[PDB]
């Protein structure tokens, strides 16, 4: 879809006539933290404490 | 034993029947360029004859059940006809010969935007089933006509022809797979092949070949012989272009849009002799830019360029700072 | 275009309608 | 053996071992799955059969009262004989599904050849080996097997001398053949398990989940990414398959095609010749024996059918010459104006209807082959059922012809449109 | 793949067009407990099976394969078995593999491992005593038109009356179950012939149903072991069930999870070549290409 | 609730069923070598999917491991109970 096909004559890998995106378009990222997904079954700190027993006891 | 002088070849072939070998000059093995056979092929099988007639009552089938099927298809995924007919997917995944060809020749980009076209779609795909691509992607899908993809299939081919499968010469061969099994064991390659037979020498004349008078009819004009100096004959290929048109949604215009025909009459009157002050100097000034551009082979400028690593080896192995006076 | 392999693909088009024309015949001399 | 170049994967066990620990596999479906459903109900059968090995002893007036008496004095032997049973049909499923979903995606190209020839191969030696495996139940089901597979052996020699009589002693089951093809089914059911492991290594080399080909580099690794998918696949098919056996198949049924192995060789000498049926995986080649009466062209038809599923990358595929070939043509050429025609190369699966259409006619052939037994009391007599004779006119032709399955008018309406599209916009 | 019903085949099954196949089990539902759902064998109905074929049947048919051990778990215990088969006699000459374990030289009282053999010593004297037909083994009987029905139904098809154009040899009977509906087997079954241990009353349907369930418990695939079998399916099946979201948790949302992925793809302008893609490459299978392909 | 999530869930904006940006979305990385431009207006992807398919738990992650193998442990459980 880009256009003709261009044969190795071209040396650099990314030939001039194609288009780069200014910075503006690029999106940016949300550095801040999220609040979790979690369901209210592992939301209960007991059933926390029993993931980490099992973590650190059998797993 | 010689194949030649064989029973068989001393008595049907020979000058009365017309079969007997004739010995000219040298010539390659695939003297025949496959692009150009079927493009005679297809002339041949349409535009003439019964078969012709019949293929042209079977348009719309086969323009609803190939071309606007593939079509659709394609666009689903966000893909152009170009996505499938320039580089076949077996050729892209797996095909040797296309890889060496492409390794030795192509730049990088012309396979890797071809692959990456596809990743876009089955990353989504594979995870989810039932993807269809957004309107976004679409929208730039549908951008490019049928006309620049045939530019390029045709450009490949012609290029594979002349420079690989004119540079080829097979041979009688056993079972190329190291297989032990008896039945690809004794695999015999070489008869049963029709160039094999047909000359036994690299100096046989081509016997069957399409003649002169074949390809320059199939270079006429593909709607039929329409007098384009004539009014009625001017209505009849505009008719058929606006159906082709219809029939072809992203072949050659938009759905939407319309054809333009005056300037395409400018470009086939500007490429033939035939020339006059009917046509508006700014349409003639645009046709000679458009066709002047269409043929111009893109060129890097050698700018924006970015900057080129020179690693060095980081400090803590290199010697420390302080040095004085040895001795 | 060589004789015997253009009369190879003619009989393998035609002998499975020799097949069937043979069989259509053994059902109609088993017909009585 | 200079003309033999080597192996493509050394088969030692560290070299094994490494392969698997390290191969990595695209994802995919659950059509693309059932090679491995082949291979691990062949894991099966090996054990289980083998469970049966030390049941059977291969004297024929003692296999039936050995079993039955094993049956209840021994525990889960029924069970075993039981899961041999039906591993061998679902071996039959699983084959036929995995060759009709590899006949579907065009893989007869070269770079397919190693993975498709290998295949074949242990396909067909799966065939011979359930043929020994029939004549062990030693009921008249296995004496009909084995006298035709006899007498197809015999018209090989035209009937001239006793060649047969090495494997075939007499015709007819007795103490040496049936020792003989027990432990011939043996041997040829333990070498299955490496061809198959053979086949399996050859054909990752071009393994792919659809014709199309994703652009997606990263992988899954087998050991446990994979192998987890393929077994959840194989219990989900088996639950399938049980679903539908409970529907179609009633305990109490008023009849079925197992009764004519009610009759036990040297107990009933009584054949009851009106009602005879084999198993519905090897129904196909009797329908074809009784639809065609001749015996040299039934063998014939046979031979052609198993052969010519062999050497599909050959006749079908491309070559050295890449899409340069000259096909001889019938008809197309006095309208081409050209002797031969070159190879069409569009051949595309997912957007070819041409393909679809011809393809999921052979399948439907194929099935309707396999659905009914043609009776052969009067199935000649009446005009026979013209259903069996156009599906097996059809599977011959659909393998071995070009034009059904790489078409000409494919590409040349394709060129017709490029070069009205390319005269229109210059 | 549409089959057609007055022709007389079950579901396309040729062969037996000339005896009655779809009584019991097709056009006829006959309830049997086997085979019923989470279904069990009746203890009474195979103890009054067995029965019957001791006092009526038996004296003309047996079942070599089979023998009265079977009964030990559901039907009758050890010693009341042994009391029951006490009754009968084997000579040596009705063993099919005598073996040095038989030692006996003459008639003796039959136990519970003795396979069920009939009085006669043979299929030749059985014809000899039966008018030249032999009395068809019952072991491995499963496999006649309805199953279990099969037994039900020729020991009771026996009032219909043959219609025109079919002669009855004198020592044969019309019976339509039958093939060619023409058997040599006189009506065994009449009201009152068995006494049954437990009182249930003695008429022709009931010893035929009790017979049936006997000769079908003694079957090996149906049979005393078939309905532990439907239940081990039963929960085969369950566990698959309850297994498959595990199945699609390890596998596919696996799989959309590894999917998850990001790319980015820049413009690279520096002097370096891509001599890799130029240079580079390799193909396994390179050796079955080398001196053949393209060249 | 239990049957909360799909409730929830209901109220979504996705192409025909599957979770797509809406226009071209581009992302670079500020620690990427020198060497590489800017990004080439190739639209790389079409789903957001690496935000998206997100539970923000960076912290607590063992637990979520845990999780994994222990579905993993009922898989191979129920496995090991056919081939016992
Ligand atoms: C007029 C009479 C007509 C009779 C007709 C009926 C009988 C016909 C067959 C007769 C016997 C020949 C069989 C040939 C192979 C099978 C057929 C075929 O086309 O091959 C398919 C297949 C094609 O392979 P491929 O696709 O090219 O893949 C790569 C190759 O396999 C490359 O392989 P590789 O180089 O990697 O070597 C592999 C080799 C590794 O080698 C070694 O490490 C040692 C090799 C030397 C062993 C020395 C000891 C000999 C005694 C023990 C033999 C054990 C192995 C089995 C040998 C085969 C025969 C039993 O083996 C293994 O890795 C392990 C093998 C698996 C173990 C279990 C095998 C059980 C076989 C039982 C069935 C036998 C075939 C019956 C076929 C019937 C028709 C369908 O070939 C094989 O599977 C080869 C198997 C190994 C053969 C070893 C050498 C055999 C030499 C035979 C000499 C002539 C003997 C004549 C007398 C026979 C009396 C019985
Ligand atoms: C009511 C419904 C009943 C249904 C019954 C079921 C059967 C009927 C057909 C069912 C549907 C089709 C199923 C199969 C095809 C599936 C689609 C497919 O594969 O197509 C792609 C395939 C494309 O082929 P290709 O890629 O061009 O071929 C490449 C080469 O040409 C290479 O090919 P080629 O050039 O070599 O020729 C290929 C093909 C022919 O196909 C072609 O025509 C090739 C070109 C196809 C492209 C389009 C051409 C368009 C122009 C053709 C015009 C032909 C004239 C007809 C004009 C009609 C309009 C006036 O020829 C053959 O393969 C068979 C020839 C056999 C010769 C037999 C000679 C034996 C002589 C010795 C006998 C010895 C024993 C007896 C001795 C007795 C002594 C007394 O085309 C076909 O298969 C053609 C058929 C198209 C679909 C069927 C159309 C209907 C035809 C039958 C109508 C019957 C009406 C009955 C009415 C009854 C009322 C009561
Ligand atoms: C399978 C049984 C194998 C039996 C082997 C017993 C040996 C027989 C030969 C004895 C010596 C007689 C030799 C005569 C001269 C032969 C010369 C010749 O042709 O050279 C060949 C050449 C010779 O080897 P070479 O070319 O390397 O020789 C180099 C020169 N010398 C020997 C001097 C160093 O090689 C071949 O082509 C070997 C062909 C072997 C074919 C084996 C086919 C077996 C098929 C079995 C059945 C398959 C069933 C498949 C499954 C079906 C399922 C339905
Ligand atoms: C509104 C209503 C809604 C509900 C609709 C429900 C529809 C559900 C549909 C489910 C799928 C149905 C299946 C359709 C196909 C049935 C096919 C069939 O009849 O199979 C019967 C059999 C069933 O076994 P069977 O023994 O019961 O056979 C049918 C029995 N009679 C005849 C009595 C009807 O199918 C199978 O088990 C086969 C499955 C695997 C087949 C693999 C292909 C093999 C092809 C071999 C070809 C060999 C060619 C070479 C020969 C040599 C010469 C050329
Ligand atoms: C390349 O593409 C391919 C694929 O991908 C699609 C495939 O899937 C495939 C298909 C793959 C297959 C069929 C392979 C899968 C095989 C299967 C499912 C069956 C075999 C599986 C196995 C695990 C075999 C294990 C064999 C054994 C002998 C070990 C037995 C197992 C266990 C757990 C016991 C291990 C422990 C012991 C032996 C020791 C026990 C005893 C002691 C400790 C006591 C010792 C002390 C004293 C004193 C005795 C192929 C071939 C392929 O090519
Ligand atoms: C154990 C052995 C048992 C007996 C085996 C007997 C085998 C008998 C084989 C008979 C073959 C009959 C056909 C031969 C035709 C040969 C014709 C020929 O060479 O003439 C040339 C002519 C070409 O000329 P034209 O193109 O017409 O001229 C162009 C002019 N401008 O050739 C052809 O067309 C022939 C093309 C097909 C050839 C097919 C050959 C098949 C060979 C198969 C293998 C045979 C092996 C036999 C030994 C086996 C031992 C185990
Ligand atoms: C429906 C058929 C199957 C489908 C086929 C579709 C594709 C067709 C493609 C074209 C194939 C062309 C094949 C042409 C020949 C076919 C011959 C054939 O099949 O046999 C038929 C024809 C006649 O058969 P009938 O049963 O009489 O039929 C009734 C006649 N009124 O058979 C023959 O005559 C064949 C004879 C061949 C004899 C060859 C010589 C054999 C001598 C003995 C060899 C012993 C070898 C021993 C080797 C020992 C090594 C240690
Ligand atoms: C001797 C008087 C017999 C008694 C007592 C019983 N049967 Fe019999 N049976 C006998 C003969 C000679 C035959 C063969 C008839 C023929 O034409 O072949 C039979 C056959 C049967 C059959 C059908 C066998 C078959 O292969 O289809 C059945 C189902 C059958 N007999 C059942 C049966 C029962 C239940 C009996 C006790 C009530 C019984 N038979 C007693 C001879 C004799
Ligand atoms: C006993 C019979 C067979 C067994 C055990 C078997 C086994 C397998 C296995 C495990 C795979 C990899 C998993 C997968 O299928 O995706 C595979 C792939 C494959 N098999 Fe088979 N198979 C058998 C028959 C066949 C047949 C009949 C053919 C062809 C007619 C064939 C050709 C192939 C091909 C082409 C592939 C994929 C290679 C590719 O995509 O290029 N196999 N097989
Ligand atoms: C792919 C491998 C195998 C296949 C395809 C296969 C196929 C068959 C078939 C079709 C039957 C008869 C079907 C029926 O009764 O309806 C059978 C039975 C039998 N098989 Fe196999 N088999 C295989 C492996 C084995 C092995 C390895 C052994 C022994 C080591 C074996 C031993 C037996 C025995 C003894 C019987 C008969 C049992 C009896 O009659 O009681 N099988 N097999």
């Amino acid at each position: 879809v880009y256009g003709k096909l261009i044969f190795n004559n071209i040396k650099e890998y990314t030939p001039s006539w194609i288009k780069t995106i200014p910075y503006s378009q690029v999106t940016k990222p949300i550095l801040r933290k999220q609040p979790q997904i979690v369901g209210k079954i592992n939301a209960d700190p007991k059933v926390k404490k029993f993931w980490v027993f099992l973590r650190e006891n059998v797993q | 034993v010689r194949l030649e002088k064989i029973l068989w070849e001393q008595l049907v072939n020979v000058k009365a029947f017309s079969r007997q070998r004739v010995i000219g000059a040298p010539s390659k093995w695939y003297n025949e360029n496959r692009t150009e056979w079927f493009k005679v092929a297809q002339h041949n099988a349409f535009n003439t004859g019964f078969s012709g007639v019949i293929l042209r009552a079977l348009e719309p089938l086969l323009a609803k059940f190939i071309y606007r099927w593939r079509l659709d298809i394609a666009h689903q995924r966000g893909l152009t006809l170009e996505d499938s007919l320039l580089f076949m997917d077996r050729e892209l995944r797996r095909c040797y010969f296309f890889e060496t060809v492409a390794r030795q020749n192509l730049h990088p980009y012309t396979v890797l935007f071809m692959k990456k076209r596809r990743a876009r779609y089955y990353k989504v795909e594979r995870g989810l089933r039932g993807f269809y691509v957004p309107d976004w992607v679409r929208k730039e899908a549908e951008e490019r006509q049928l006309s620049e993809t045939v530019d390029n299939i045709f450009n490949w081919e012609n290029f594979v022809y002349r420079e690989y499968m004119s540079d080829m010469t097979p041979i009688g061969r056993w079972t190329s797979l190291s297989k032990i099994t008896p039945l690809d064991m004794f695999q015999y390659y070489g008869l049963f092949r029709n160039e094999a037979w047909d000359r036994f020498f690299y100096n046989e004349a081509f016997y069957e070949s399409y003649s002169e008078k074949e390809k320059q009819e199939a270079n006429g004009n593909p709607f039929g012989k329409f007098n384009l100096q004539t009014a009625d004959g001017r209505a009849q290929f505009e008719k058929e272009v606006n159906t082709f048109i219809e029939r072809y949604p992203f072949a050659v215009t938009k759905p939407g849009q319309k054809f333009d025909f005056t300037r395409f009459y400018a470009l086939e009157d500007l490429a033939n002799k035939r020339d006059t002050s009917k046509y508006d100097p700014a349409l003639l000034e645009s046709v000679k830019n458009e066709l002047k551009q269409s043929a111009a082979l893109p060129a890097d400028n050698g700018a924006n360029k970015t900057k080129k690593s020179k690693p060095i080896l980081p400090d803590w192995l290199q010697p420390k700072f302080g040095k004085a006076f040895q001795a | 275009a060589p004789v015997f392999l253009k009369a190879l693909r003619y009989v393998i088009y035609s002998y499975p309608l020799y097949v069937c024309y043979l069989i259509k015949q053994a059902q109609i001399n088993a017909q009585g | 053996m200079e003309w033999n170049k080597g192996t493509y994967m050394s088969t030692s066990i560290k070299k094994i071992v490494q392969y698997f620990s390290v191969m990595t596999v695209s994802f995919h479906d659950i059509n693309s799955l059932f090679g491995f459903f082949t291979f691990l109900t062949i894991a099966s059968q090996l054990v289980s059969g083998t469970m049966l090995a030390f049941s059977l002893v291969p004297e024929p007036m003692l296999i039936p009262m050995v079993r039955e008496e094993e049956d209840v004095e021994d525990l889960y032997t029924d069970d075993f004989f039981w899961l041999h049973e039906r591993g061998v049909d679902m071996l039959f499923i699983f084959s036929y599904f995995h060759l009709f979903r590899k006949i579907y995606l065009n893989n007869f190209e070269y770079e397919q050849e190693a993975a498709w020839k290998s295949g074949v191969f242990t396909f067909l030696l799966f065939q011979v080996v359930v043929f020994l495996g029939l004549v062990l139940c030693c009921t008249h089901l296995s004496d009909i097997t084995l006298a035709i597979a006899a007498n197809l052996y015999d018209t090989f020699f035209a009937g001239k001398g006793k060649f047969y009589w090495w494997i075939f002693t007499s015709k007819e089951l007795n103490t040496d053949t049936i020792i003989r093809l027990a432990y011939l089914h043996y041997v040829l059911a333990f070498f299955l398990a490496y061809l198959g492991l053979i086949h399996g290594v050859d054909m990752h080399y071009d393994w792919k989940n659809e014709s199309s080909m994703d652009g997606l580099e990263t992988e899954m690794i087998w050991f446990d990414e994979a192998l987890s998918n393929e077994l959840g696949a194989m219990i989900e098919i088996i639950l399938i398959v049980m679903i539908v056996c409970f529907f179609m198949y009633p305990e109490p049924e008023a009849l079925s095609y197992e009764f004519f192995m009610w009759g036990d060789i040297g107990f009933i000498n009584d054949v009851r010749f009106l009602s005879v049926a084999p198993h519905w995986y090897f129904r196909p080649f009797m329908a074809w024996l009784t639809v065609c009466p001749f015996h040299k062209i039934g063998l014939f038809g046979l031979i052609y059918y198993f052969f010519i599923l062999f050497y599909q990358p050959v006749i079908h595929g491309t070559n050295e010459q890449n899409n340069y070939t000259k096909r001889n043509v019938a008809f197309v050429s006095f309208f081409i104006n050209r002797s031969d025609i070159m190879t069409p190369k569009y051949h595309s699966v997912e957007d070819n209807l041409l393909h679809q259409i011809t393809f999921w006619l052979f399948l439907c052939s194929a099935l309707y082959v396999t659905s009914y037994l043609p009776y052969g009391r009067f199935y000649n007599r009446i005009n026979g059922n013209y259903g069996t004779l156009w599906s097996f006119m059809y599977i011959f032709f659909y393998l071995g012809n070009s034009f059904l399955r790489r078409p000409l008018i494919t590409e040349l309406y394709l060129f017709n449109a490029f070069v009205k599209s390319k005269f229109l916009k210059k | 793949f549409i089959y057609r019903d007055d022709i007389g085949a079950f579901w396309g099954i040729k062969g037996y067009e000339e005896l009655v196949t779809e009584v019991g089990t097709h056009k006829g539902h006959n309830y049997w407990p086997q085979f019923s759902f989470l279904g069990t064998y009746d203890s009474g109905s195979v103890r009054r099976g067995f029965q019957v074929f001791a006092r009526n049947c038996g004296n003309c048919h047996g079942m070599i394969y089979k023998k009265y051990d079977y009964l030990l778990d559901k039907a009758y215990r050890q010693l009341e078995l042994a009391q029951m088969v006490s009754d009968f006699t084997i000579h040596p000459a009705h063993q099919h593999f005598k073996q040095y374990y038989y030692q006996e030289w003459d008639e003796r009282d039959r136990v519970i491992c003795d396979h069920i053999y009939p009085p006669y010593f043979s299929q030749d004297q059985a014809k000899n005593a039966n008018g030249g037909v032999w009395p068809t083994d019952f072991s491995k009987i499963k496999l006649r038109p309805g199953g279990i029905n099969y037994i039900y139904n020729i020991s009771t098809g026996y009032h219909f009356t043959p219609p025109f154009g079919m002669d009855v040899p004198k020592g044969k009977y019309f019976n339509p179950y039958f093939d060619h509906m023409i058997i040599g087997m006189p009506r065994q079954l009449v009201d009152g012939l068995v006494d049954y241990d437990d009182g249930t009353p003695a008429s022709t349907p009931q010893m035929a149903y009790d017979v049936s369930n006997f000769i079908n418990f003694m079957q090996r695939r149906v049979g005393y072991k078939r309905p532990d079998k439907m239940v081990r399916y039963y929960m085969v099946f369950t566990g698959g069930l309850l297994i498959l979201p595990f199945k699609y948790f390890k596998t596919k949302a696996y799989y959309r999870n590894l999917l998850s992925l990001r790319w980015e793809m820049y413009a690279v302008r520096d002097g370096v070549y891509y001599n890799h893609f130029k240079y580079g490459g390799y193909n396994s299978r390179a050796y079955q290409f080398r001196g053949y392909f393209w060249a | 609730g239990v049957l909360s999530e799909y409730n929830q869930r209901l109220s979504k904006k996705l192409h025909k069923g599957h979770l797509v940006e809406d226009k071209p979305t581009f992302f670079v990385t500020s620690s990427r070598p020198g060497n590489f431009g800017d990004h080439i207006d190739f639209k790389v992807n079409i789903d957001n999917w690496f935000d998206e398919n997100r539970v923000h738990n960076e912290h607590e992650t063992d637990i979520r491991r845990t999780q994994i193998y222990t579905l993993n442990a009922i898989y191979y459980g129920g496995l090991l109970s056919f081939a016992r």
